[PDB]
């Protein structure tokens, strides 16, 4: 899973 | 009251041009403005993560569903931006992808530059064809973000479907707003933007995997990339044609 991606909107 | 218009939030929330910083002091080579490309293109696809999220409806959606359409479409997502930017700052002629980054006869003629700047400026020359509005553009940007699914459908494809529903009334209020054939038009355009975008991909990859070529991806792209390669390979990719 594109781990930056899915920080940026879990934030 | 009266709630603000839906398009009214579209405009507020539509993200402010990056800059490059391309320093056109040193000498272009075809490696160097890749790596730039791409270096601007980590941050408009963070700019637009952060549009997706103000989106009216978008967060609704399940997490892996908004992962989904984000990885699916950023490429489309940011062709199309490319496109108006060219459309409004230069009428089509020529690739701004930043105020201080532009495309000119120099440097499309570098090695590899050619075939990849006609396919952006195809896009580009549609707003032309069409005289597209601001407000037809803002509508179109959001159903491009719904325009590619997994061929397994999505999570929570009830949400996705109301979420459609929405915006393409609000298209259709957007081609009032500037009449029946408009909107064939436009949904005509939507259905063309897969095609067009197929071309960048391939070369995407292209550059993504050859080593020789030494062009670099930031750390959030090659995540993207790396994760739909495998998918692009199964072919487990479907796109929502309006016809
Ligand atoms: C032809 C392809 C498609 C290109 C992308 C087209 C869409 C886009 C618009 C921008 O305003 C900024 C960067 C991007 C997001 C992009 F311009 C760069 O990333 C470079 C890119 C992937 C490409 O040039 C390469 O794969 C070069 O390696």
């Amino acid at each position: 899973r594109p781990a930056i991606l899915y920080a940026l909107l879990s934030s | 009251g009266e709630f603000p218009t839906l398009i009214s939030l579209l405009e507020v929330i539509e993200p402010e041009v990056l800059y490059s910083g391309y320093d056109s002091t040193l000498p272009d080579t075809s490696t160097r403005l890749m790596s730039t490309l791409n270096r601007l293109g980590g941050r408009q696809v963070v700019s637009a993560v952060k549009w997706a999220k103000a989106l009216p409806g978008f967060r609704n959606l399940h997490l892996d569903d908004q992962m989904t359409l984000l990885q699916y479409s950023w490429m489309s997502l940011m062709a199309f931006s490319l496109g108006w930017r060219s459309y409004k700052q230069s009428n089509g002629n020529m690739l701004c992808f930043a105020p201080d980054l532009v495309i000119n006869e120099e440097r499309m003629q570098l090695p590899y530059m050619y075939d990849q700047c006609q396919q952006m400026l195809k896009i580009s020359s549609e707003f032309v064809r069409l005289q597209v509005s601001y407000d037809e553009y803002l509508c179109m940007k959001v159903l491009l973000l719904l325009s590619t699914v997994p061929k397994d459908g999505l999570k929570s494809q009830a949400v996705f479907d109301e979420i459609r529903m929405t915006y393409i009334k609000e298209l259709g209020k957007a081609i009032v707003k500037r009449n029946w054939q408009r909107f064939y038009q436009l949904t005509k355009l939507l259905d063309s933007m897969h095609e067009m975008v197929g071309g960048l991909l391939q070369f995407c990859f292209y550059t993504f995997v050859n080593k020789s070529l030494s062009v670099e991806f930031p750390e959030m792209l090659a995540e993207i990339i790396s994760n739909q390669l495998p998918k692009f390979k199964a072919g487990s990719v479907k796109p929502l044609l309006f016809h």
